[PDB]
RNA sequence: GUAGUAGCAAAUAUUCAAAUGAGAACUUUGAAGGCCGAAGAGGGGAAAGGUUCCAUGUGAACGGCACUUGCACAUGGGUUA
RNA sequence: GUCUCCAAGGUGAACAGCCUCUGGUCGAUGGAACAAUGUAGGCAAGGGAAGUCGGCAAAAUGGAUCCGUAACUUCGGGAAA
RNA sequence: CGACGGAAGCGUCGCGGUGACCGCCUUGAAGUACAAUUUCCAUCGAGCGGCGGGUAGAAUCCUUUGCAGACGACUUAAACGCGACGGGGUAUUGUAAGUGGCAGAGUGGCCGCCACGAUCCACUGAGAUUCAGCCCUUUGUCGCUCCGAUUCGU
């Protein structure tokens, strides 16, 4: 018989298995739609999630409560030094997909991304790309490089580079081993991505050349993980009453008689957490320079001199001294775990996407408890220089 | 470098018995010796002198002291086919005046 | 077959050194840290049991892990009105 | 499950509970992790029985000193109202 | 060798080299006695003995990390950095012990002195704790830098 009442479903369908995401590096499902008669440009970026804070502003909103009010919100701080490009793909498009046709490597490769190619680096004999890399070195090999490149000019549909980060930089992370992934280039004719994929081997890629302040981006990555999980927990079933026999963290009916057979949509324990998302629509608040005004946390009307970072460092993650981007809200995954930033694929056009932020404050104060002094001098004249 | 060598060193027992159950906190703290005493002298066969245990129980099962200064001495075991050719014996420090503070590891003399 | 699976979880708690031994988380000594807290986990007796008492020794089995151990096994001793 | 004798110090009304001395004892197979579910013990913003057959469970009250104490009543009580 | 072919191109075409067929010539077929699979192809795969050329690694266990975790698994680390102390940063509590006081309700002796006194004040936003899953790090001290094991081939 008909359920007595009425209430929506526990948890979305949409997003099972609840399993553990077979990757740790937020992988980009699908790159923003190219348009050739703009200029050649990157579409995403690597980061690394370093703490949150909070930001104050004047909202400038016609028509709303906050207009010309102040506002506090949340932000995430992600560091994103420099990417450096190591090589170039080409795609084809098939009656079966792109396929990949070839890859061609920059000459010189750093020890960092090296480090991804192996298990066990320091005890290898570390000959990764030692025979590719000497084809460079005589003319025949010159020219079927270049040969190659000219390969994909000719058949190549889409143009990805392959970039990875300076781990290296950010002591924090207690990493060497650099992240690597495929950038998706758009804009320009075909013969225009590989000779902009080509000409940046080697080269470091600022994060302002791919995002700048004040757009909508979305932010790939690995939610935290918290294993083994109870239906009260990882679905959001109510509890049962308080005498129930044999626990109340649990779903009473997995399924009628018939079918005689449990379904996929009965909420069940299992893993949760460590999943792969994919969340849209992360305006860029701030973009920090390293040697500019813009890496500090002054504003036009707090003309403290003061970092980004809190006094005491950034919990579990360490000092930002890198080009980062703060990002209004959440971010997925945990400190430390590097997430990926992508354009939008839709066309921002919302008074919230075109919304001109101008911050007012930035707090600095400690995160590792209920911090009152935004800067050391601060506290330290607080104390009569304790 | 020389296998008969003798040195101070302070544990800190607080970060390393942190969560710990209150029945096996003072238990606990003997195997946290006995596992440092092996990795800093390379040394399976760790022996605690009596002295030293006296010292950790010295306030029961639960409180056990935040830090503690021991001297460890590797030296050679001379019994008929000993398991082992070298061990550890891990004993009580003097604490100078000053406590606990600016006090590294010292290697002692002969 | 189930299956080396269910299961070993009440009565706060053990640790260090040395001795003995083929073998020691479990025997013994010493030191420390705890418990019973005198309507006791202390010291006796009535029923009931019947040698379980004591010493020495011990292949196996048994003491639902283990034992060098013993209310087990073997030999001997022990209850005086 | 099974009759009975002896019974220290402190706190306190108290062979209550809690701690200690004499005596006894650490005998309950151990080790490593700290997921779900469970068992046992807790706590919780704002609301305060809306939960549920039903305040089930839990919480709240609690000792002592002084003041004060209604209906009703078989005049004794009710009353620690 | 050269060009072309990217939808799975693994093929097409051109030039040169080379064999066969064909052309001409020569010679043979049987008694294999009336049929008995007309064994002989390319598709890789090879397994071996030789003759040349080419190449001179990884994975896993043990250890480590906690962005992970029931166990597996996963993310890190393994001659320079790492590790153990210590220091600084940060945070929690709320001002340590000792010393001194012409502070202290008072009280007991002596001839103001002495004794008792909860508490109070100064040194003292002091002392204690602070990664165990916080941040930086030699001013400074110390150690270790790898004995091994299991496999894997077109
Ligand atoms: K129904
Ligand atoms: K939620
Ligand atoms: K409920
Ligand atoms: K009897
Ligand atoms: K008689
Ligand atoms: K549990
Ligand atoms: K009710
Ligand atoms: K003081
Ligand atoms: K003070
Ligand atoms: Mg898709
Ligand atoms: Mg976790
Ligand atoms: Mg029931
Ligand atoms: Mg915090
Ligand atoms: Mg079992
Ligand atoms: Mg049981
Ligand atoms: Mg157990
Ligand atoms: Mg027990
Ligand atoms: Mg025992
Ligand atoms: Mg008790
Ligand atoms: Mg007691
Ligand atoms: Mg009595
Ligand atoms: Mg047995
Ligand atoms: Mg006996
Ligand atoms: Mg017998
Ligand atoms: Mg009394
Ligand atoms: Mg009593
Ligand atoms: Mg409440
Ligand atoms: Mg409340
Ligand atoms: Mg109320
Ligand atoms: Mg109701
Ligand atoms: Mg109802
Ligand atoms: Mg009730
Ligand atoms: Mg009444
Ligand atoms: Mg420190
Ligand atoms: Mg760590």
């Amino acid at each position: 018989s008909h359920r007595k009442f009425e209430h929506p479903r526990h948890g979305s369908l949409g997003f099972l298995p609840r399993k553990r995401a077979a990757r740790h590096r937020g992988k980009v499902k699908a790159f923003p739609k190219d348009d050739p008669s703009k200029p050649c440009k990157l579409t995403a970026f690597l980061g690394y999630k370093a703490g949150m804070t909070h930001i104050v502003r004047e909202v400038e909103k016609p028509g709303s409560k906050l207009h010309k009010k102040e506002t506090c919100e949340a932000v995430t701080i992600v560091e994103t030094p420099p990417m450096v490009i190591v090589g170039v793909v080409g795609y084809v498009k098939t009656p079966r997909g792109l396929r990949c046709l070839n890859t061609v490597w920059a000459q010189h490769l750093s020890e960092d991304i090296k480090r991804r190619f192996y298990k066990n680096w320091c005890k290898s004999k570390k000959k990764a790309f030692l025979k590719y890399s000497k084809k460079y070195e005589t003319d025949e090999g010159k020219k079927d490089i270049q040969a190659q490149l000219e390969k994909l000019k000719k058949y190549a549909c889409v143009i990805r580079v392959l970039a990875h980060t300076q781990i290296r930089k950010m002591k924090g992370l207690k990493q060497k081993k650099a992240h690597l992934m495929e950038i998706q280039v758009n804009g320009g004719s075909i013969a225009q991505k590989v000779d902009f994929a080509y000409g940046f081997f080697e080269k470091q890629v600022p994060v302002d050349a791919v995002f700048q302040k004040d757009e909508m981006i979305d932010i790939i990555g690995v939610t935290k993980g918290k294993g083994y999980e109870g239906v009260v927990t990882r679905w959001g079933v109510t509890r049962l009453p308080r005498k129930t026999h044999r626990g109340l963290r649990k779903v009473a009916c997995i399924g009628a008689w018939h079918p005689a057979r449990v379904s996929f949509t009965v909420a069940r324990a299992g893993q949760n957490g460590y999943h792969h998302r994919t969340e849209m629509n992360k305006k860029v608040y701030k973009l920090g320079k390293v040697g500019q005004e813009s890496h500090t946390a002054l504003t036009e009307f707090d003309r403290t001199e003061k970092d980004i970072t809190p006094i005491g460092g950034f919990p579990h993650y360490g000092v930002v001294k890198e080009d980062y981007l703060l990002i209004k809200g959440c971010c997925v995954g945990t400190k430390k775990r590097v997430v990926t930033l992508r354009q939008s694929l839709l066309n921002q056009t919302s008074r919230v996407a075109l919304e001109e932020i101008k911050l007012k404050f930035i707090d600095t104060s400690s995160k590792f408890g209920h911090g009152r002094f935004q800067t050391t001098q601060e506290k330290q004249k607080f104390y009569g220089r304790l | 470098k020389e296998e008969v060598v003798s040195r101070e060193y302070t544990i800190n027992l607080h970060k390393r018995l942190h969560g710990c159950t209150f029945k096996k906190k003072a238990p606990t703290a003997i195997k946290e010796i006995r596992k440092f005493a092996q990795k800093a002298m390379g040394t399976k066969d760790v022996r605690v002198d009596v002295k030293l245990n006296k010292q950790i129980w010295s306030r029961g099962i639960r409180s056990v002291p935040r830090r503690v200064r021991v001297r460890i001495a590797r030296k050679r075991n001379d019994d008929e086919d000993a398991k082992e050719e070298l061990y550890s014996l891990v004993t009580v420090a003097e604490i100078p005046a000053e406590g606990l503070k600016g006090l590294g590891t010292k290697i002692i003399e002969d």
